[PDB]
């Protein structure tokens, strides 16, 4: 799990070589290019964390009586309740782990029960619809309920600190490092640079490739046949 | 007169040196479960689909 000034390191050495920032040492990026380089590592992350199921995260959201939009944001949390923008807090984190905003997909909820709630199912009661990819549609609000809400995740919101670490795995740090490439080489509108964006964002692909050719980001699945037993089927 | 309980029990598949019998469900058995597994396959086939 490396660090920002470490990533700020290797880009300094691999991609962004002959990038202009670069200082007279070589192995840092200049103070004029940085919130440059860090918009582009944001982004190379947020793409990586979208095509593979990087990180899963569950989050419980508490039912508030009266709510059936429980928009899943940052600012209805319990540790970062925002009381300008929100009514009153209904999601729970704690302060080592608070929401960070960081809703990909939502892929299975469970409730306060145990009963799993399907999704986006019309004929369906019990089921919570997702009107719009980051919130959710509980229908019944019952009593003393809460939703344990698995989703896809990216990387939580990378300010600028040289001090926050980045969860990746190590073997797609030279797919990140040639999407940092491209986004650079590709706004110089030079054809010498254009040119060179291409090739980085083809490697892209590869690295990306090679990662799902054999299975170094958990992708593949295979469960238990449980459907076997209750359609009947001695 | 006979001096013996009043029950006359007859099996219809006779269990070697056992009282009861055994029916004719025992033997039959899976063979219903795999005959209405396919059957049900078959017309989940036909009615799961667009016509």
């Amino acid at each position: 799990m490396r660090k920002l000034s470490d990533v700020y390191k290797v880009l300094a050495l691999t991609s962004l070589k002959s990038a202009g920032f670069i200082t007279d040492d070589k192995v840092n990026i200049e103070a004029w290019g940085k919130p440059e380089v860090l918009a582009h590592i944001n982004e190379g992350l947020t793409r990586l964390h979208s095509r593979f199921v990087l990180r899963t995260n569950n989050c419980i959201v508490e039912m508030k009586e009266g709510r059936t939009d429980y928009p899943l944001l940052a600012r209805y949390s319990y540790e970062r309740f925002d009381p300008a923008k929100a009514p009153y807090p209904y999601i729970m984190d704690t302060p080592q782990e608070p929401f960070q905003e960081d809703v990909i997909k939502i892929l299975n909820v469970y409730d306060s029960k145990g009963i799993r709630r399907k999704l986006n199912d019309d004929h369906d009661k019990n089921g919570l619809f997702t009107p719009r990819p980051d919130v959710l549609q509980c229908m019944w609000p019952r009593h003393f309920e809460a939703l344990n809400v698995l989703y896809q995740a990216k990387h939580p919101e990378l300010t600028g600190d040289e001090n926050q670490e980045i969860d990746l795995p190590e073997t797609l740090y030279s797919a990140l490092e040639n999407w940092v490439g491209y986004r650079y080489h590709t706004g110089l509108n030079t054809e010498g640079s254009t040119a060179k964006a291409a090739e980085y964002l083809q490697l892209y692909e590869s690295i990306c490739g090679e990662v799902v050719d054999f299975d170094l980001a958990n992708g593949s699945m295979s469960n238990t046949n449980v459907l076997f037993e209750k359609r009947g089927w001695v | 007169p006979d001096g013996k309980l009043p029950f006359v029990l007859v099996p219809y598949m006779p269990r070697k040196r056992e009282l009861y019998g055994e029916a004719d469900a025992e033997l039959l058995g899976d063979n219903q479960k795999i005959l209405g597994a396919t059957m049900r396959g078959m017309i989940d086939l036909l009615g799961r689909s667009a016509n």
